């Protein structure tokens, strides 16, 4: 496949939402993007994203 | 409708009256006028603050509104999302223009009516000693000071008290 950014390889990323107690289980032989980092959540709705230059 | 009293048998407003919307002016023996009419304009003023503040608590605030995003492969949905936003628009324009465009004759009208009836008001409790002459004004044939003034603009103004003496004049005149 052609270049970007003077690279031909490609990376795939995914994200999930654990609950509270349950757990979860990686397991690869081959290509694994481990986390290394990642966040609790909390609440309180109503916001979002704006674009301006304000 | 137009009840015909504003700009019609009445000529324009005056300037010189500040306290009020509807008022009297009076010439008799020690002075000229230009005394409102409390009873009538505060029940106006009570009408058209009703009226705004009914228009005002009709109208839902609205809470926060942020775009969405779609890629290449959801344009269906994407055409859907905007043409909902597009319709809800139109109709609380539409909503909005039409309610101030019916309301403005609604309260012209208001104000019409009341001159009108403030005006009959006073043509009532002066039956037969008054002589009306023209755009609203009245001519005593009796002879009046500042309490049959005040007696005529509460509107006790006991009519059997003068009610002999006003027919001289008028026989005089006839
Ligand atoms: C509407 O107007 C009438 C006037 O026709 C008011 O009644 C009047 O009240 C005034 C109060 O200043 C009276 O004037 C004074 O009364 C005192 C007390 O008797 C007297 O000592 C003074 O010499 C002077 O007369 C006035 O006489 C009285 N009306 C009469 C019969 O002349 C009335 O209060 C006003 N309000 C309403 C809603 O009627």
């Amino acid at each position: 496949r052609p270049k970007v950014r003077g690279q031909a390889g490609r990376m795939n990323y995914y994200w999930t939402l654990l609950d509270q107690g349950d757990t979860i289980t990686f397991e690869a032989t081959g290509n694994l993007i481990a986390p290394w980092y990642a966040f609790a959540l909390n609440k309180g709705s109503d916001s979002g994203i704006i674009t301006s230059d304000a | 409708g137009l009840f015909g009293a504003i700009a019609g048998f009445i000529e324009g407003g005056w300037t010189g009256m500040i306290d009020g919307w509807y008022g009297y002016h009076h010439q008799n023996e020690q002075g000229s006028g230009y005394a409102a009419d409390q009873k009538s304009t505060q029940n106006a003023i009570d009408g058209i603050t009703s009226k705004v503040n009914s228009v005002i608590e009709k109208m839902n605030t609205q809470f926060t509104a942020v775009g969405k995003e779609f890629n290449n492969l959801e344009r269906r949905i994407e055409n859907l999302n905007k043409k909902v936003d597009d319709g809800f628009l139109d109709v609380w324009t539409y909503n909005a223009e039409l309610l101030v465009l019916l309301e403005n004759e609604r309260t012209l009208d208001f104000h019409d009516s009341n001159v009108r009836n403030l005006y009959e008001k006073v043509k009532s409790q002066l039956r037969n000693n008054a002589k009306e002459i023209g755009n609203g004004c009245f001519e005593f044939y009796h002879k009046c000071d500042d309490e049959c003034m005040e007696s005529v603009k509460n509107g006790t103004y006991d009519y059997p008290k003068y009610s002999e003496e006003s027919k001289l004049n008028r026989e005089e005149i006839d």
